[PDB]
């Protein structure tokens, strides 16, 4: 098996820019190698194949160039239908392999967390079971932390968290995270809190609630 | 017009069989072979071999050699993907994609040059469950979150909107997680005028199809 190592996960850029995406064979593959493109709603069409041919209607500001075991495939003048996910892939012998993919985002200035904490409903308390929701919203860059706090105790594999794309219109993200307690045990603690840590965010932010005010 | 059309989305128990079908249409199968790659969610691209499309030769890469079955149906114009004995990690995406047989010389690409939409396979022995809807309510302490949790439901997906499709304006309906129990939660929230919240009534509409499950939530601020 070669292995192809996509080295940049995520990549930040702008409409406009000129864009480049590396890729690293395991050993010479003599320019086999294809470029594929994965949109957000999860189809895939080839780029460009043996390094640098450029697929049949595939725009003109798509290249690619290297040899050996070094690859790039370039974007000239990013525009927004190319915010996608790009995958190297050698064809020099069984199996195909793939590159983990590098995935496009679009550059703003930082923005903090708006954080807003939620205690459980009487209605779900009744049926045993208490969920706690701590929401950041509308942050940049997509990197942010947080801690859940009961009585001042940390609390660590008792929550779970999702993140949304990256925000078509402010090209922010929000994150959202779920706090799990029996009711016995929701009830046996009095102070909740979430808080908040982030690049755009000169100190953390703290938002709590003192369950039953 | 070259176009490589998947069957739909599969729900399976563990054990059982699936069988993911790709129709070829606007080239002629035979002609090309015919590749299968797998994407687990989190989405790494895995090649899982392909079937000479000319003789009905497949071919497995070695991590798929035993439960995977590369067929063809001509006389049909589709290529065939059974996977036995599911297991709850084959839950991916599968797509199907052609390649221009290599000759020397050729002048064709040697590539994966069209591509399936992909097959989603979701594998579980979860039971099919309608969710609870619970609440976000805005805190009496500018702009106001709010938003409905939306609990406990199997299969995926629920949709979620906000008075009935009116409100879009700062909605996020966050990605479902799956818990411990094998049942998927999702919140949806939407921030608002702060002081909208004594006069505008908000309404979170959640469907689940698979338990004909439709809840209006109202969600006010708590007395």
């Amino acid at each position: 098996d070669i292995q192809m190592t996509q080295t940049t996960s995520s990549l930040s850029a702008s409409l406009g820019d000129r864009v480049t995406i590396s890729c690293s064979s395991s050993q010479d593959i003599s320019n086999y190698l294809n470029w594929y493109q994965q949109k957000p709603d999860g189809t895939v069409k080839v780029l460009i194949y043996y390094t640098s041919t450029l697929h049949l209607g595939v725009p003109s500001r798509f290249s690619g160039s290297g040899s050996g075991t070094d690859y790039s495939l370039t974007i000239s003048n990013l525009e927004l239908e190319d915010i996608a996910t790009y995958y190297c892939q050698q064809y020099y012998n069984l199996p195909w392999t793939f590159g983990g993919g590098t995935k496009l985002e679009i550059k703003r200035t930082v923005a903090a967390p708006s954080v807003f904490i939620f205690p459980p409903s009487d209605e779900q308390l009744k049926s045993g079971t208490a969920s706690v929701v701590c929401l950041l919203n509308n942050f940049y860059p997509r990197e942010a932390k947080y801690q859940w706090k009961v009585d001042n105790a940390l609390q660590s594999g008792n929550s779970q968290e999702s993140v949304t794309e990256q925000d078509s219109k402010d090209s922010t993200y929000s994150l959202s995270s779920t706090l799990t307690l029996s009711k016995a045990d929701y009830e046996k603690h009095k102070v909740y809190a979430c808080e908040v840590t982030h690049q755009g965010l000169s100190s953390p932010v703290t938002k709590s609630f003192n369950r039953g005010e | 017009q070259i176009q490589l059309v998947q069957s739909g989305p599969e729900l399976k128990k563990p054990g059982e069989t699936v069988k993911i079908s790709c129709k070829a249409s606007g080239f002629t199968l035979t002609n090309y072979g015919m590749n299968w790659v797998r994407q687990t969610p989190g989405k790494g691209l895995k090649w899982m071999g392909w079937i000479n499309t000319d003789t009905g030769e497949p071919t497995y890469a070695d991590d798929f050699k035993g439960r995977f079955a590369f067929s063809l149906e001509t006389s049909a114009s589709t290529a065939s993907l059974q996977i036995n004995n599911l297991k709850n990690a084959d839950t991916a995406t599968y797509f199907c994609a052609r390649n221009p047989p290599y000759y020397y010389g050729t002048n064709n690409a040697e590539a994966m040059d069209y591509w399936g939409q992909g097959t989603a396979v979701t594998v579980s022995s979860a039971s099919t469950k309608g969710p609870s809807v619970f609440p976000l309510a805005p805190s009496s302490k500018g702009t106001a979150a709010l938003g409905c949790l939306v609990k406990d439901y199997f299969p995926e997906p629920v949709t979620v909107s906000w008075n009935s499709g009116a409100l879009t304006s700062g909605v996020h309906t966050f990605p479902a997680v799956l818990q411990s129990s094998g049942l998927y939660s999702l919140s949806s929230v939407v921030t608002v005028p702060s002081s909208s919240l004594g006069t505008q009534t908000y309404i979170c509409n959640v469907n689940h199809k698979p338990s004909n499950t439709k809840v209006d939530k109202r969600v006010e601020p708590k007395s």
